[PDB]
């Protein structure tokens, strides 16, 4: 038998007890970013990533990767499919 | 002790004697001592009789009368007479024909018991282990429509929810336990529904995430919505656009407590600083210098000045600097005049050091 | 009392009071009636969002989650979607309450593609 709500006044009930699930401390995760929020000049050396913006399209990108691996599996098979028949062809 | 007949009789007079609402020292401890002497003694059902006449009893507090119903559970468990347990609880839960409050002093001790949090989980407890879900289930139904659940026992309900794998029942019961409490307590109750949530069915139907993390947002206090931002954003950063990421990192900036808002404007600009870095954080930096405080804004001028000095844009930069001046008493600020001398060395030349010197005595003066 | 003072001021505010106080005390037969001469009263005249997100509470303490869609739809189909978020609100709440999936997801998608489109304007 398992117990997971009440705070039994027996002892003995209380180790029947399930050990209930701890959070994570999110703020630890968080630290990160808030050692990021040192303030300082970010372009600590001139690093071109930094000077010259990015393409705004590689997320863009990211979430089009996703279809573009569904769309690789079909361009595979289909670039398969003519490898196949041209070398069938080219068998003789 | 050694002496059953006088321990006995004692027993009976102190329940004689001893008034609840006088008594120094809790009642049902008395009761409870009584019982286990005949429970020690294999008496059971005299032990039973006792806890029958506990129950009658209308003591000073419900607590008192609600611990007694715990050891009528708990002696039972103990015996393993699971389903007397449950008649007893069944009992003691069972609702006055009004729908009486848990705090109303004229109402008897007994009708109050209805409401408590203790006998309501240890029923709870019992129907998980011995009896069927929809049942166990209903039990969280009668406590979430009266009011009795705390978070923990929600997470307790959403975890049992997910071991019959019901999850959309445990999203709804996330949802409830969120209807009905007030800040600050909902913010754990989000982390811990998003946390569920983001793993299985955040991968399959993103956007109700979203909109679930706006109405998360609603109203809360800074410290949390700090956390929540940053969260949020990430989630931008993994499965949204990036532009919209920023957005949230503006409202991090505006939201929070000031000394951190600080810190989050150094997030806003680190997290811009690769892809929008140049373009972007030179809004940042202006608007920051216009909102905070002396200190933080000589340092925000300082590192833009010298953001705009890498760029080359040596006349903004040196503009940056007047205006900074102004905040800069030569006496003390020292360092910021020849951090600049450093800028009029290296980039400038031997007049525009002049020209800074023209600026610091100057400004010396006033 | 309650019913002289609502015939001198008429005002939404006053109904809720009413409609509220028998609700508390479970003669939900009378309140009802509060509720329902309420909007045959102000319906024609005006529509207030407040009332019926306080009438679809009682609906929902009475569990009539088929009579409390009746009356946001005939809310919706009203009241400016820019002015009823706070009626959505509830709404998307309510239906995630009680709603299926599927149900929660279809007004928060129309909602959404309301707000897409007014982006697009």
């Amino acid at each position: 038998l398992r117990l997971r709500n009440y705070v039994p006044e027996d002892e003995d009930l209380k180790k029947r007890r399930v050990p209930q699930a701890k959070p994570v401390a999110v703020e630890e995760k968080v630290k990160e970013q808030l050692e990021a929020a040192k303030p300082e000049p970010v372009i600590e050396e001139v690093d071109l990533a930094n000077l010259a913006p990015r393409k705004p399209d590689w997320d863009l990108k990211r979430d089009v990767a996703k279809k573009l691996e569904k769309l690789k599996k079909r361009t595979q098979r289909a670039i398969a499919e003519l490898i196949r028949e041209r070398l069938k062809g080219q068998e003789d | 002790q050694g002496r059953p007949r006088e321990i006995i009789n004692t027993y009976t007079e102190a329940v004689q004697t001893v008034d609840p609402f006088k008594a120094t020292g809790k009642p049902h401890t008395l009761w409870v001592a009584f019982a286990k002497f005949y429970e020690d003694n294999g008496q059971l059902d005299d032990a039973r009789v006792i806890l029958e006449k506990a129950t009658k009893v209308n003591f000073k507090q419900v607590d008192d009368l609600a611990s007694v119903w715990c050891q009528c559970g708990e002696l039972e468990l103990r015996h393993e007479n699971y389903d007397e347990a449950l008649r007893l609880l069944r009992k003691a839960t069972a609702l006055p024909a009004r729908r009486a409050e848990y705090f109303d002093g004229s109402e008897p001790v007994q009708n109050r018991v209805y409401k408590s949090l203790k006998v309501w989980s240890m029923l709870a407890d019992l129907e998980e282990s011995l009896g069927t879900f929809q049942s166990t289930k209903a039990v969280y139904d009668r406590i979430l429509d009266l009011r009795i659940a705390t978070p923990q026992i929600v997470i307790n309900y959403a975890m049992f929810l997910e071991e019959h794998k019901y999850f959309e029942e445990s999203f709804k019961a996330y949802e409830r336990g969120i209807s009905l409490f007030k800040w600050p307590n909902v913010s754990d109750i989000w982390s811990t529904y998003l946390t569920k949530f983001i793993a299985r069915y955040g991968g399959r139907k993103l956007e109700r995430a979203r909109d679930l993390f706006e109405q998360a947002l609603d109203g809360c206090p800074p410290k949390y919505a700090k956390t929540l931002y940053l969260l949020y954003a990430q989630l931008e950063e993994e499965w949204g656009l990036a532009r919209h990421a920023m957005a949230v990192y503006e409202r991090a900036t505006r939201a929070v407590e000031p000394a951190q808002q600080y810190d989050m404007f150094n997030i806003y600009i680190k997290r811009a600083a690769e892809i929008y870095g140049v373009t972007h954080t030179r809004g940042i930096y202006q608007k920051a210098i216009e909102v905070l405080s002396d200190e933080h804004a000589r340092e925000m001028c300082l590192r833009f000045a010298d953001m705009e000095c890498k760029l080359g844009e040596i006349d903004r930069a040196r503009a940056i600097y007047s205006f900074c001046s102004q905040i800069c008493d030569p006496r003390t600020t020292g360092a910021f005049w020849q951090t600049w001398k450093d800028f009029e060395v290296r980039h400038g030349n031997e007049d525009t050091i002049k020209e800074m010197l023209r600026i610091r005595r100057s400004v010396q003066a006033t | 009392i309650y019913e002289r003072f609502v015939l001198v001021h008429p005002d939404v505010k006053n109904w809720i009071k009413y409609a509220r106080f028998e609700e508390k005390h479970a003669y939900f037969a009378h309140a009802r009636k509060v509720y329902e001469r309420a909007v045959e009263f102000f319906g024609d005249e005006h529509m207030d969002e407040h009332l019926y997100v306080a009438f679809a509470k009682f609906e929902e303490n009475q569990k009539e989650f088929e009579r409390v869609r009746v009356i946001y739809k005939y809310a919706l189909d009203r009241i400016s979607k820019q002015d009823a978020q706070e009626l959505f609100k509830n709404y998307t709440i309510f239906e995630k309450k009680f709603g299926d999936r599927r149900g929660i997801e279809d007004i928060i998608v129309s909602k959404r593609r309301f707000q897409y489109e007014e982006e697009v304007k």
